[PDB]
């Protein structure tokens, strides 16, 4: 939909910059996608808060330094996916290692993260 | 400008005199200066670069006033 823009070199990946936010989803693909945004840091703005903004469900640390986070998120209409995040967040219960995730996930979240160097 | 001097020995008559020309002295002089600020102005410099880095923002300064 018009919401969001297909990140480059991602079957499954959009951003929506009315909400400020990367997801990806966890099992479905992407389509219909005639334009694509470069991925960016600056796309993860970083959330400010006095205290920490708590999470729950799973949590994974991208980024412990940059306070980056991948949590599991389903769209109401039961659309699995992960919320890619930057910002003052804390997790509810035990953060845990993005091994866990599939390899589809894991694959775009290298794509997205690995500079192309 | 230019001064002089003039040797000579307490029992003798018989002095040397010799002459010198003060810009020889001003060029050291101001050569000395020029070095002595560059060198500060570049470590200020190098200063705020070193604290800005230990600030440790993965942009550079440009991108960062970009963003």
């Amino acid at each position: 939909s018009k919401d969001f823009l297909q990140l480059k070199g991602t079957m499954n990946a959009f951003y929506a910059p009315k909400q400020r936010i990367l997801s990806i989803l966890a099992v479905n693909r992407l389509f219909g996608a005639t334009e694509t945004i470069d991925f960016h840091p600056n796309l993860l703005v970083y959330r400010q808060s006095s205290p920490p903004v708590r999470l729950t469900g799973d949590v994974y640390v991208v980024d412990k330094n940059e306070k980056v986070f991948l949590v599991k998120h389903v769209f109401s209409n039961t659309v699995p996916a992960y919320l890619l995040i930057r910002g003052d967040y804390e997790s509810s219960s035990d953060l845990k290692s993005l091994r866990d995730l599939n390899p589809w996930v894991q694959n775009t979240l290298l794509k997205l993260l690995i500079p192309d160097s | 400008n230019k001064v002089r001097t003039v040797t000579e020995i307490v029992n003798s008559d018989e002095k040397i005199q010799k002459t010198y020309e003060l810009a020889e002295f001003d060029l050291k002089n101001l050569s000395s200066l020029e070095s002595y600020e560059t060198l500060k102005i570049k470590l200020a410099l190098s200063k705020y670069m070193a604290m800005l880095s230990t600030l440790e923002m993965t942009q550079p300064l440009l991108e960062i006033f970009r963003n």
